[PDB]
């Protein structure tokens, strides 16, 4: 149902928990990296430009 | 938490860092031990690496504390029996 | 429609007393930039204050010259006198002398006092006398103003005056969140001062200036509703309309089941009567004077 | 790509712009001069650095 | 849908009186193939509610006692214990010792103080840090106290550190502290390593408050 | 002792847009108050747009009605662009009935005692037969900003349009030099707005200044 309390639960489980981002033709070992997520209203993955 | 550079400055292998911090986080999470540094509601992984950066935890101190707190349990059992 | 989200500053995370970092949250979407820009232009462009305007040496006629027994050029001592921070009483101008024949640095405590002049940092170094047969002397003038006035616009030398207390101000509008609000703006101000005022009171005076520049601009409802407005079918209301009662308040005026002493109510009509209570709206045995209670007043 | 264009536009010099040849008491009032329009961004200037 | 008055009771010739729960309507069922494993599911739900009520009554029978238990789960600032007859108790971390940390597989004993209003029944909340907690702990070792032979008044002790307590006795060659201690602190060692390393102490109560 | 801005001249050069004028201003405050009031006027002003439409013989908004040469979706867009003023209510329900060959203009709405259409030549749709008539109910309410349909209908006959509660279109300030009052280095702020007729310009500049001075209440005395 996505009630009003589970977003606080989700901000308390994301906080210090890395994820692995992966581009689909992985050529060398920098093609898999690990970030700490930030919740975004939207439907895309915002990814740092220098990376 | 951003970098883990000094946690490798104090444990030079960068692979033993993962074993020592995993052993430490497993002692803090399920075993119910208190953190030796005051947290800021960080997760147990960052508290483990934060104890590594202070220097008060590595593999030597973890073996010392596991041997002493196993000898304490068996000593309590022996003094309860005899 | 007018009541927005109104913020309050959540923390003033400050470094030493002439530098601060003041945040603001929550602001309505797009207002972080307009308050950051308004406060930035007011602080950085037009503040009241006092600083050095012109310094005439007793023996120098020229911008790029030298004095016997001085480390720096006169260009670098005008750089040093730009950094001086003087707070003055309501005297518009006041002039100061710096007669000294010493050995070593010339600190700000070696400047004459003359009453109303108050120096914030005696640690500040104007120049260095390299000998003992040399002496520094100047007519250093401070003059109250309202901004930043360079020397290329105004035996006399000129100093870029810096009237305003601020030195660095910047804002960084990051995104914040409320419970079911989608995206907002959270303002973050970073600021130094020269020392004549702490940063929090600088924000308070900027907001006071911008606010002073805008002072020339700025009964039960279902019971009063008809019985024909009820959710049930119209025969249920028509049983009440048999006594010419069209509003449920008048039906309430005779006690809960008063309609039971009339054959105009039938078998299904009583079921409709008990049903038609919905959320305790009608037929609870009410009594009024004629129509109106207190909230049913004429206005 | 965008950030090297921003840095290549930020530090160059043209021979005559707003605020030419004036002397400055540090990079702080250099930013305070650029943000108020009293000095153009690439115009050569003596500053004091530490 | 549950409202009558006397004026509506006038159609029943005033047979209804004030305040009765006179039923005048009926209901049916909700079905078939279908709706009956959801009915099985709701039958289970109703059985669960009945079981919760029964558990509440069971915990009310005792209403807090010096019972033991074994840890099974480890929650955040809470310890889950499992007793007999399918019974579970929750140990608060605020009512626990600071250094003394418990884990699963260990057996602890204390006095509960929650069997009335808790949450969907009666969450057995014990308190292994209160004085009355070790009131019968010494009584479990030396039976003299249990048979009214060791006058034990107050138990001013701090569980998790030192536990010094004085006790009186009817002058009859009993020696209260002696019985509490035993052969070379035989029973004293029991409480010493009972709930945790505590500095338990016994004082030979003399007479009145001056000697206390 | 800063000179304070006072409104001096409101040149209503056309029916939609006007040119309010602020004078005097010390140097620097021209661009500050200009950008600030522009951003408040474009951001959040109380408009009076439309929310729900219920055409009579129409189930869903993707259908077609017998006798009107536009779809029901195009009728919803043309009603979304309706420029209407309300006076003493939160929401209001307007009623439309029209029968006969020709256009259904916006002046064919049975107006209530406070609703006022500001552009009565606005076409909605075109009826195209002798006995083929539309009969709809329109729901118009107050609001602020842009409230789409996806965020916020109970029967199947309601139709939800998007809600652009925003009266202004284009706010352009042009600072310029000021004459006597016997002092130079003073400025004039001339704001040409672009309203759709639902908001008076002095009321717009007054609400914008009230919103901004409410925002500075967090750290003013």
């Amino acid at each position: 149902r996505e009630e009003a309390v589970v977003w606080d639960i989700l901000d308390e489980v994301i906080r210090e928990h890395p994820v692995l981002l992966n581009r689909a033709p992985t050529l060398h070992r920098l093609g898999i990296q690990a970030f700490e997520p930030v919740l975004i209203e939207g439907k895309a993955i915002q990814l740092h430009p220098l990376v | 938490r951003v970098t883990v550079q000094d946690a490798v400055e104090k444990i030079g292998n960068r692979f033993d860092l993962v074993l020592v911090a995993a052993r430490r986080a497993r002692q803090m999470q399920v075993g119910g031990k208190d953190p030796l540094v005051p947290e800021e509601n960080d997760k147990t992984t960052v508290i483990a690496l934060r104890e590594i950066e202070e220097g008060l935890i590595n593999n030597q101190i973890l073996d010392v504390r596991e041997r002493q707190e196993q000898q304490e349990q068996e000593a309590a059992e022996l003094q309860a029996v005899t | 429609v007018t009541e927005f989200l109104k913020p309050r500053l959540v923390d003033i995370e400050q470094v030493s007393s002439t530098h601060a970092k003041v945040t603001l949250e929550p602001l309505e979407r797009g207002f972080g930039h307009t308050l950051g820009n308004a406060l930035r232009r007011i602080l950085l462009s037009s503040m009241p204050g006092c600083a050095v305007t012109e310094v005439e040496i007793d023996g120098v006629l020229h911008e790029y010259s030298t004095k016997e027994g001085v480390q720096e050029d006169i260009l670098e001592i005008l750089l040093n006198l730009k950094g001086l921070a003087v707070r003055v009483q309501g005297k518009d101008e006041v002039i100061l002398t710096l007669n000294k024949s010493g050995i070593g640095p010339v600190t700000a405590a070696d400047i004459t006092h003359d009453g109303d002049v108050e120096i914030v940092k005696p640690q500040h170094v104007i120049c260095h006398l390299t000998d003992e047969n040399a002496s520094i002397s100047m007519r250093i003038k401070v003059q109250r103003g309202r901004g930043y006035v360079p020397a290329s616009t105004r035996g006399r030398l000129l100093v870029d005056a810096c009237y305003s207390p601020v030195e660095r101000i910047a804002y960084n509008v990051e995104a914040a969140r409320v419970e079911q609000r989608t995206d907002l703006d959270k303002l973050v101000i970073e600021m130094e001062t020269n020392g004549t005022i702490d940063p929090e009171e600088a924000i308070r005076r900027a907001a006071t200036i911008l606010a002073e520049q805008l002072e020339a601009f700025v009964f039960d409802p279902i019971l009063l509703r008809p019985v024909d407005d009820l959710e049930l079918t119209v025969r249920s209301a028509n049983c009440l309309k048999a006594e010419a009662i069209h509003y449920i308040g008048d039906l309430v005026q005779r006690t809960e089941v008063e309609l039971l002493k009339t054959p105009n109510l039938g078998k299904k009509s009583l079921t409709e009567i008990k049903d038609v209570l919905a959320s305790r709206g009608l037929s609870l045995g009410m009594r009024l004077e004629n129509w109106p209670p207190a909230s049913i007043a004429d206005e | 790509q965008d950030v090297v264009l921003g840095l290549y536009y930020m530090t160059r010099d043209c021979v005559n712009a707003k605020g030419e040849g004036m002397v400055l008491t540090g990079p702080k009032e250099a930013e305070r001069l650029y943000r108020s329009g009293l000095a153009s961004l690439h115009a050569r200037v003596k500053v004091r650095i530490t | 849908t549950k409202e009558i008055t006397l004026e509506a009771a006038r159609y029943e010739d005033e047979s209804l009186n004030l305040g009765d729960y006179v039923e005048d309507q009926i209901e049916s069922v909700t079905f078939d193939r279908i709706t009956t494993q959801t009915a099985k599911q709701v039958i289970v739900q109703k059985v669960r509610e009945a079981e919760r009520a029964m558990v509440v009554d069971q915990f009310r029978e005792h209403e807090g006692e010096i019972i033991t238990g074994v840890v099974k789960k480890v929650n955040r600032d809470n310890i889950s214990l499992d007793l007999g007859n399918n019974a579970e108790a929750v140990i608060l971390r605020e009512d626990m010792l600071p250094r003394e940390n418990f884990r699963p597989g260990d057996r602890v004993r204390g006095v509960l103080y929650s069997v009335r209003p808790e949450a969907r029944g009666a969450q057995l909340f014990v308190t292994r840090s209160k004085p009355e907690m070790l009131i019968e702990l010494f009584r479990i070792e030396v039976p003299e106290i249990g048979e009214e032979v060791i006058e034990i008044k107050a138990a001013a002790r701090d569980p998790g550190s030192r536990a010094k307590i004085a006790v009186k006795t009817n002058d009859k060659r009993i020696d209260p502290v002696g019985a509490c201690v035993g052969m070379r602190g035989a029973r004293v060692q029991a409480v010493s390593t009972e709930l945790g390393g505590e500095r338990i102490d016994i004082v030979l109560w003399d007479d009145n408050p001056a000697q206390f």
